[PDB]
RNA sequence: GAAAAGUACCCCGGGAGGGGAGUGAAAGAGUACCUGAAACCGUGUGCCUACAAUCCGUCAGAGCCUCCUUUUCCUCUCCGGAGGAGGGUGGUGAUGGCGUGCCUUUUGAAGAAUGAGCCUGCGAGUCAGGGACAUGUCGCAAGGUUAACCCGUGUGGGGUA
RNA sequence: GGGAUGAGCUGUGGGUAGGGGUGAAAGGCCAAUCAAACUCCGUGAUAGCUGGUUCUCCCCGAAAUGCAUUUAGGUGCAGC
RNA sequence: CGCGGCACAUCCACCUUGUGGUGGGUGUGGGUAGGGGAGCGUCCCUCAUUCAGCGAAGCCACCGGGUGACCGGUGGUGGAGGGUGGGGGAGUGAGAAUGCAGGCAUGAGUAGCGACAAGGCAAGUGAGAACCUUGCCCGCCGAAAGACCAAGGGUUCCUGG
């Protein structure tokens, strides 16, 4: 339908569903909109959400050669990947566990009139 | 207290959708001949230097 | 004894207690370290 | 192994079923050997041959077509010389 | 993976990670690696839901959407069904009636008695003995059969206590 | 808040071991457990007590009474 | 009661008249504890036969089938073992045991982030600085929150990464 581009982004050591919270914003939206809504939010996710929408611009550019001003974030998810297990020592003996969760994201931005 | 019953999926949903990040409103400044896009309450520093755009 | 533990270490009476040299004098001791040979255990 | 270093063999099964070459290096405890020419891999740089099994390559007897290879005790010295069949030569 | 041939070179990035090339029969085999199920988490899309009291289903049932097909046309037909009506799969279910989860244990439980957060895996009437009783069947039958042991590569042949 | 030259507090080294120790006596303490510690073995202890016991269909289908019982929430025999 | 399907029992007629088959009447078929009879499914061995790198097992989806457990067809994924028939043997079927091992939800982006000494600015380093370096202000301890040994720990010390 539309030529594209796709980035991923495996094992960000971010949440998924803090990572969820952020690209909400940027769906949608064209790259140059949407690389600047990551600038100015003040969420610690659009660090490694933002490095994923302008690397799939910059495949968008330099492999398939597409105007960079007519690109738009198309499809945008976040899933999740393996967990560490750590353990987090409580009161009166208990030990509970946390866990430290990664994400994979996935950019796929096209380029349409 | 307990939870004495575990959510179902359309409870556990109609709550955490409303746990959300508000977007900010972007207004425009050309500063070196660049343009760029600030919140307007940096509208100010935008036009003095003091604004590292990274 | 408000916030002492049970373990005091100290390494003197750890090996006059528990010792090689103590298990060797009782037969009761012989038969330790023959039974943690057997098992195949590395500290007697 | 019956297949030594200076030999030339001839690769009987493999994709290189057919060609001719002689062994630039074998391998005793993998049952494996060097033959130049045979199953050229592109290695990326930073191409050269990698073994294949002794099992698919038979002696040429210096005469032409291959054989299975066999042992003469030599009657002088007492070691075994590695003699060919089909008529027992070398 | 049969073989390390373990992704040279370029690109975004501090890296991690990726994309294009490349190797390979296969990258739907990338040192997080054969096959890759379920719980669980997303994204896109069709229908439904913001005046309604719901063991969450079942029977009745309108409307929308999707996909295959007789009819009379558009004869542009070598076309495509272009649309609507008719009929039939699949998805949703406005609305009406009916409707007190499962197990264990009890005179009696939807029970405000017990047990289970979910999924995948494991987890409970078995075996020994010329034992005992009773049967179904097979061989021999006024007789039936051997045990230890001996001889054979065997599951076969001897062996009357 | 009580003692704070005393029947004081304390370091280091040693001694007392399970029907035994030790106790200015509370069944206290003896390695976060004590009206008889912990570990291993007898051992897959025993429990008239509770819980569990997994595929299907076809036919038939009860009892909760009598008698005896260290027996009354068990069991033998009869009834069904 | 009517029309059509199934099963069990009994009776009357046929066929090698009980190992029992075919046809026709009348009767019967709620069911726990329990008794009886007949079957589906996974695995293993043996005998016979037949598929499979022109794609077996397993998994996923769809369309069909049988009175039931369940079965077949076509396609997708996948990469080396299955199907049918006569027999033999079982670690042979889970949903519950506050069962066990692993993975993952709900609570929930919630409580908490460990003393009531208290940090601030400038310059620096760096992709990244409330916490790192340097300088100056401010505050806390000062019978210790300073300086040393013993027990204990064992390379935590210094330098460069
Ligand atoms: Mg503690
Ligand atoms: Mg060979
Ligand atoms: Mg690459
Ligand atoms: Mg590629
Ligand atoms: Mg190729
Ligand atoms: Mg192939
Ligand atoms: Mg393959
Ligand atoms: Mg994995
Ligand atoms: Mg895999
Ligand atoms: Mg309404
Ligand atoms: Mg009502
Ligand atoms: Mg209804
Ligand atoms: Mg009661
Ligand atoms: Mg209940
Ligand atoms: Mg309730
Ligand atoms: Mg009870
Ligand atoms: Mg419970
Ligand atoms: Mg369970
Ligand atoms: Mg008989
Ligand atoms: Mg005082
Ligand atoms: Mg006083
Ligand atoms: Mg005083
Ligand atoms: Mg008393
Ligand atoms: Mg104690
Ligand atoms: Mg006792
Ligand atoms: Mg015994
Ligand atoms: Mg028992
Ligand atoms: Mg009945
Ligand atoms: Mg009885
Ligand atoms: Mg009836
Ligand atoms: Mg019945
Ligand atoms: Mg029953
Ligand atoms: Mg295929
Ligand atoms: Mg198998
Ligand atoms: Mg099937
Ligand atoms: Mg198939
Ligand atoms: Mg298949
Ligand atoms: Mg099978
Ligand atoms: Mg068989
Ligand atoms: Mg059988
Ligand atoms: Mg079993
Ligand atoms: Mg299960
Ligand atoms: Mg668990
Ligand atoms: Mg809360
Ligand atoms: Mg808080
Ligand atoms: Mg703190
Ligand atoms: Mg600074
Ligand atoms: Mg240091
Ligand atoms: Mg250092």
């Amino acid at each position: 339908e539309y030529p594209s581009a796709v980035a991923k982004a495996r094992f960000v050591r971010v949440s998924p569903r803090k990572a969820r919270r952020v690209i909400d914003l940027v769906r949608g939206r064209s790259v140059s909109d949407a690389l600047d809504i990551l600038r100015w939010a003040p969420q610690a996710a659009s660090g490694p959400v933002a490095k994923v929408i302008a690397s799939a611009a910059a495949n968008a550019q330099n492999n398939g050669g597409l105007d960079p001003a007519t690109l738009v974030v198309a499809t945008v998810y976040a899933d999740q990947g393996p967990t560490a297990k750590r353990i987090r020592p409580r009161a009166q003996g208990r030990a509970f566990r946390i866990r430290r969760r990664t994400s994979h994201i996935t950019v796929v931005v096209e380029s349409r009139p | 207290a307990v939870p004495k019953r575990r959510k179902s999926r359309s409870n556990t949903r109609s709550r955490r959708s409303q746990w959300k990040a508000a977007k900010t409103e972007l207004v425009g400044v050309t500063v070196a001949g660049h343009a760029h896009k600030v919140p307007r309450r940096l509208l100010k520093a935008a036009r003095l230097g003091l604004i590292d755009f990274d | 004894t408000k916030g002492k533990r049970t373990f005091q270490p100290n390494n003197r009476r750890r090996a006059r207690v528990h010792g090689f040299r103590l298990r060797m004098r009782t037969r009761a001791g012989r038969s330790i370290v023959s039974s943690r040979r057997r098992k195949g255990r590395r500290t007697l | 192994m019956k297949v030594h270093k200076g030999d030339t063999v001839l690769v009987i099964s493999g994709k290189d079923k057919g060609a001719k070459g002689k062994v630039l290096q074998a391998y005793p405890d993998r049952n494996r050997v060097l033959v130049e020419g045979v199953n050229r891999i592109k290695k990326h740089t930073a191409t050269q041959e990698a073994p294949i099994h002794v099992s698919n390559v038979m002696v040429v007897d210096s005469d032409g077509k291959p054989t299975r290879i066999g042992y003469r005790v030599d009657e002088e010295t007492g070691k075994r010389v590695r003699i060919s069949k089909r008529n027992g030569k070398d």
